[PDB]
């Protein structure tokens, strides 16, 4: 997956690598970010250059009348202590600010634009002073292309700068593992060239191979939301193994969970539930699929059981644990693990009045649906089971609306 | 043809150890009636050799190489490669696949391979004129053909799926679960797929849908085209394109899935890697409008996608553009026999029974007793020995006099047969196990083994009635040494402090001692003849732990009876003397010793003459 | 694994022994003898268990075995 | 053996009961020429417990068991099991 | 040993008699998976003869009537002297 | 040394094994077999002999070993 990371982050991976392709190091690393816990005073001591320059003061929490620009480290503490946890609303999303990123003031004439996206046949490359478009070829690279024939229209002193800083920059953008890179605007000091915005995508994916360029680094969560431990403790899981395991909580006190196998069947659950007018009670989005062993679909059970058993609603609960025929996903193995967790959810699963509805196919599917029959004739739960007879989806209009 | 990807004659490696899939692969090759396997080789980068497999219900063998270069060498005739490599390592090997002049076809299993890597596969592979499926996919299948790796399940799934042979629709999809669903959808609703991939859902595959639906528009066998989409990236907009542009001509079915997406936030990222929206373009909503404006047969909701197949179906039938065809014979495979144990369906009688110990719970269990509550009861290695030899918990006297016995027989010197062999064994640049057992198996009637016909014989006159002088004088007539008696190097003038050790525990702890004050009495007549006929420590242990046994209440007549027809006894001899003789092996390692030749000079080589050889 | 290294953790901190004692009793393999001397006690066991059960004579089951004999080619030549 | 009193690592055996070294004890004499302190005797004894059995299917106990439904005696059926005591299996 | 006839390596027992292939032929096939030539076999047959004895002095032969001295029976015995092959005998 | 030597140049001259197949004879260790095979005819042969002479139990002699026991100095300490 793409994931976006702070300007504070971005830069301060500009100034570390991309001194190594361009043999203009004149953007310093002068970065200082600005969280809820951060002590002022250890931060001054760590950057001593903030006292002594003229500098900008923003939020990098991945989004205007918000940027402070020529100020002083006095004027800088007045913006920070004033727009702190500050209730916005941003995109339609209402969330509080908590991350500032602080950086010297750059007095600038030129803004250019540059931007590193990627499609099936390679990279390209965006500029801008309307906006040109080059194409690097994934298996020739940028030594195959002649940049140089770029804008001629105002560019002729500095046409050379900035066909060696995107070069550079493209360089950056395939050996560090980015999916986007995107810096509007970019300056001029001297000779030497300036960004003054960053916006960047990490392909996550990439990890492995990035454990040193990407060592100062964490992926921050969207504006609004607040990190969740139970997110993490399943990100935990799907690390240390082959298999999928991955959940997004949407809405706590929803109505409606699910526990789908596969990507495919998750977004179509999804689908007829928001197709039946049910997108508000839809309280999470999931997915287990790569045959995960009963004890990784146990603590993923116990999590979503957990989540579910912290408020009471009036009208009950529905569990839908459902999923396509599986191709080699163990039915037994993983519902072992589902029935586990459901066996230690029993006076919780009675108290928030819970249903929980089940269609499933696959290896070992018959022996996985026993486990669920004979786990509703003992826990004292409504249990639906369901096989490949039933069409995929069905489970849903059966449990919201019969 | 071109646009064949797969027929009944395609070879394939696996590259991956994945038993299952191979299983899985071969099963499907048998219900289809292929003549030879699917798959030529296995590629198994930590060891090269054999693999063996079922060919229905015949066993076969499966050749396994190191690298795939070394496979591809062997046999050239193979052109796919199911990659059941890491995300580590997908890439280097179908880059190294791929750079293999006689491999076509890479299907890439991994989920997390780079967005980079995967646009480097892309292009490799349409420069080579190859294809890769994948990488984040479960491969596909080509119906009564080849299926790759674990695609379409199980063969139950195969059969009811009517997989087994070809029908008239070509299909497509980002997911691997929902190829294996829709292959279901697809057979109910007309005469099934006659192809199915899944390209993955990561947003760089290494072939689009495109490129697969083109291959379905040449190939006559396919009247019907159908596809599964998804919201996030721009891959549908390819075949929406070809679509206007004429390209495809045969009827079209597409879904594209995520309409929930607008209802939710816009940073929820779904499953598939690719799965996200970035602009309204790579919406479902956006997808599936284009979709319907190009031609394509669209449905209200994933809901109705078999409806829709049967539509397009139903309308080929009545045009007389698709035929219909008589079903083959429905094909059988035997059910692998941990599946028909584990359902109940069948039974099968053990061969052993094993009373003593069980491993094969959460914790083992001696005699039925946890290790734990052994240990936290203090029982002992004597309490051990208890459990596992006499299936009893003792009393702790009883535990404390095995233990004293072991210690008591421990070592008896380098001299003694045991020793003297496992010490030559050891010179002889031996390991430790086998100098061992060189020594244990002197164990018998002279050295060491005594111990259970002196328990037996002392036992039988005490119990029979048989005054001590009427025992020796019954012995001796028979030519047969009362075993228990007698010594090498102790006597009357060497007493030996060991039996004078065992025999103060016994008098001090045991209830009673009948049998050793009569063992006592049969040794003052047999020393009286020859100083050398003392009660030697194997009469002693064998005689006492009769008295232990027969006064300690933990035993009934017929348990003693039983413990002395079996040989219980010796074992104690051997255990203990263990302890000795790795000494003596370790003790000869340590000195350096030099191998052991016994001198000349020790021996009377006394060869029989000629005449004696010819004759009698 | 967990008797040898914790027997090297017991000789290395109880004081009895010198780095070359030490390193005597880990070139020469004394730490397997304690196995052999352990599990004797078992093996003795399951042999008198046997003999109480009245065990028949075991022949191991032809359907747990794949009798794969060389053709007449392969045993002529190479 | 020698002389008047069996010596283990030259102790007396007597002093060796008399002072309670135990089966560790002994087996610190035997095979190290050391008298261990308690805690390193009792370790030796703790690990023959622990290892004493772990049921009739591995290596050493199965073949135990064949000699012994072959009706072998108990020294060979020993033998026989403590034979497969290897890089593997023990 | 499972049909109607046992087979050494694919050959039947009576062949292999009726060829007289002899016990170098018997364990060319049942060693090395080969119907040797007779001079190979007949090689393996001389050095059976050559080894069969040399004396009761060396370490297997030793050990071997140490044990039957012992009043060992005779598998016991062997299984003493055999376990003495090794780097420096044999 | 004879015999393993000797066996080299059998398997390598005689047409009947590849330059594979005899390095696989080598790795894995057959012709230690030929020895324990032949061996076991006089092993045998001895055990048979001391039987038949009425063979008493053998000791070896004290007076060819040298008893050496370590003083207790030696086990209090290293
Ligand atoms: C011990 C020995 C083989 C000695 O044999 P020898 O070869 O010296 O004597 P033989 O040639 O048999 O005869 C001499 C003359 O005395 C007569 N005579 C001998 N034994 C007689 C007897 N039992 N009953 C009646 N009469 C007897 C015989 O009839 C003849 O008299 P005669 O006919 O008038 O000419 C022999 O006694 C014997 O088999 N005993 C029974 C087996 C037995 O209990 N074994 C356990 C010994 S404890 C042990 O193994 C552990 C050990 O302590 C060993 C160590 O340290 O050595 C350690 O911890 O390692
Ligand atoms: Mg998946």
């Amino acid at each position: 997956a793409q994931r976006g990371i702070r300007e504070y982050d971005a830069k301060n991976l500009l100034a570390r690598y991309l001194p190594e392709y361009l043999d203009d190091f004149s953007y310093k690393g002068n970065l200082a970010l600005v969280g809820p816990e951060t002590d002022i005073e250890g931060l001054e001591a760590e950057n001593p250059w903030l006292k002594t320059t003229r500098l900008v003061v923003k939020p990098d929490q991945l989004f205007l009348g918000l940027v402070l620009l020529d100020a002083d480290w006095e004027e800088a503490k007045e913006y920070l202590n004033e727009k702190m946890g500050l209730e916005v609303t941003i995109g339609g999303i209402t969330g509080r600010l908590s991350y500032f990123l602080i950086e010297p003031f750059t007095p600038h004439k030129e803004e250019y634009y540059v931007a590193i996206s990627s499609d099936y046949e390679g990279d390209n490359i965006f500029f801008s002073m309307k906006v040109i478009s080059i194409h690097v070829d994934s298996l020739e690279g940028i030594d195959a292309l002649d940049v140089g024939s770029k804008l001629p229209a105002e560019l002729g002193d500095k046409r050379a700068l900035v066909e060696e800083f995107i070069t550079a920059l493209w360089r950056f953008y395939s050996d560090t593992g980015f999916a986007y890179v995107e810096i509007n605007p970019f300056t001029f000091s001297g000779r030497g060239i300036v960004p003054l915005d960053m916006v960047a995508k990490l392909d996550d994916a990439e990890e492995y191979w990035q454990k040193k360029r990407w060592s100062e680094l964490a992926f921050p969560e969207p504006f609004g939301r607040t990190p969740s431990k139970e997110e993490l403790f399943i990100k935990e899981i799907d690390s240390k193994t082959g298999a999928s395991l991955k959940l997004t909580i949407l809405n706590p006190e929803g109505r409606v969970w699910t526990m789908v196998a596969g990507g495919g069947a998750s977004v179509i659950y999804a689908d007829t539930i928001c197709d039946l007018g049910h997108a508000d009670e839809m309280a999470n989005y999931g997915e287990y699929s790569g045959d995960p062993n009963t004890e990784e679909t146990y603590h993923y059970t116990c999590t979503i059981l957990d989540l579910m058993t912290r408020s009471k609603n009036p009208n009950g609960k529905v569990l839908l644990i459902g999923g396509a025929i599986a191709n080699f996903t163990d039915v037994a193995k993983t519902f072992k693990g589902v029935v586990m967790a459901l066996e230690e959810y029993q006076q919780k699963l009675q108290e928030a009045d819970i249903e929980i509805y089940v269609r499933r196919g696959g290896p070992n599917y018959e022996q996985g649906l026993k486990l669920m029959r004979d786990l509703g004739k003992r826990l004292g739960v409504p249990i639906q089971v369901h096989g490949p007879e039933t069409h995929m989806t069905r489970i849903v209009p059966l449990a919201l609306e019969e | 043809k071109d646009y064949v990807l797969f027929d009944i004659n395609t070879k394939a490696f696996v590259y991956g150890y994945q038993t299952n899939a191979i299983q899985r692969m071969l099963d499907f090759d048998y219900v289809c009636k292929r003549s030879s396997p699917s798959i030529s080789a296995i590629i198994n980068p930590s060891r090269a050799g054999i693999h063996k497999a079922f060919w229905g219900t015949k066993e076969i063998i499966l050749p396994m190489y190191k690298t795939i270069p070394l496979a591809a060498l062997a046999y050239p005739e193979a052109d796919v490669m199911v990659n059941f490599a890491s995300h580590r390592s997908a890439f280097e090997t179908t880059m190294e696949a791929l750079k293999e002049d006689t491999i076509r076809i890479v299907a890439v299993i991994a989920e997390g391979v780079p967005e980079r890597q995967s646009r480097v596969m892309a292009a490799t592979a349409r420069k080579l004129d190859k294809i890769v499926i994948g990488p984040a996919t479960v491969g596909g299948m080509t119906a009564g053909a080849f299926r790759i790796g674990n695609t379409a399940g199980t063969i139950e799934n195969i059969i009811a799926s009517k997989l087994y042979r070809p029908g008239c629709v070509g299909f497509v999809s980002k997911s691997g679960g929902m190829l294996n669903e829709a292959f279901n959808i697809i057979s109910r609703n007309s005469d099934g797929i006659y192809e199915g991939v899944a390209i993955g859902g990561d947003r760089y595959p290494g072939s689009n849908m495109l490129d697969h639906i083109l291959r379905y528009e040449r190939n006559p066998a396919i009247k019907m085209i159908a596809c599964l989409g998804e919201l996030g990236g721009e891959d549908e907009y390819m075949i929406i394109q070809a679509l206007k542009e004429k390209k495809i001509t045969k009827p079209l079915v597409a879904w594209v899935t995520g309409t929930c997406s607008p209802y939710l936030p816009a940073s929820v990222q779904f499953g598939h890697a690719g799965a996200k929206a970035n602009t309204e373009k790579e919406t479902a909503q956006a997808k599936n409008d284009a979709f319907r404006q190009a031609g394509a047969y669209v449905p209200r909701s994933f809901d109705d996608y078999g409806e829709m197949v049967r539509q397009v179906y139903d309308m080929l039938l009545t045009r007389g553009i698709v035929q219909k065809f008589d079903e083959p014979e429905v094909p059988r495979i035997p059910t692998d026999y941990s599946k028909a144990l584990a359902t109940g369906d069948i039974r099968k009688p053990t061969t052993f029974i094993c009373t003593i110990s069980d491993d094969s719970g959460e914790e083992l269990l001696y005699a039925g007793k946890k290790l734990s509550d052994v240990l936290d009861r203090k029982m002992g290695i004597g309490g051990v020995i208890g459990l596992l030899w006499f299936k009893k918990e003792l009393p702790e006297y009883a535990a404390h006099f095995i233990e004293l016995v072991i210690q008591i027989v421990a070592d008896h010197g380098p001299a003694v047969s045991g020793a003297h062999n496992a010490i030559v064994a050891s010179c002889a640049g031996k390991d430790l196990i086998s100098s061992l057992c060189s020594g244990l198996l002197t164990i018998g009637p002279r050295f060491g083994g005594a111990i259970d016909d002196a328990a037996r014989e002392f036992k039988r006159a005490q119990e029979t009635g048989l005054a001590p002088e009427q025992f020796v004088g019954e012995m001796k007539k028979k030519g047969i040494n009362i075993p228990g008696i007698g010594h090498k190097i102790k006597s009357v003038k060497n007493p030996d402090k060991r039996v004078q050790l065992l025999i103060s525990y016994a008098r001090a702890n045991f209830p009673s001692t009948e049998l050793l004050n009569y063992a006592l009495q049969v040794e003052e007549l047999t020393t009286a003849k020859k100083g050398n006929l003392i009660l030697n420590v194997a009469g002693c242990i064998g005689i006492l732990f009769i008295d232990l046994m027969s006064s300690c209440g933990a035993f009934s007549k017929e348990e003693i009876d039983e413990v002395v027809r079996l040989g219980y006894l010796n074992g104690l001899f051997a255990l203990g003397r263990s302890i000795g003789l790795i000494g003596h092996i370790l003790d000869q390692k340590r000195l350096g010793s030099r191998l052991y030749r016994h001198p000349a000079e020790d021996i009377a080589y006394m060869m029989p003459s000629e005449e004696e050889i010819q004759c009698k």
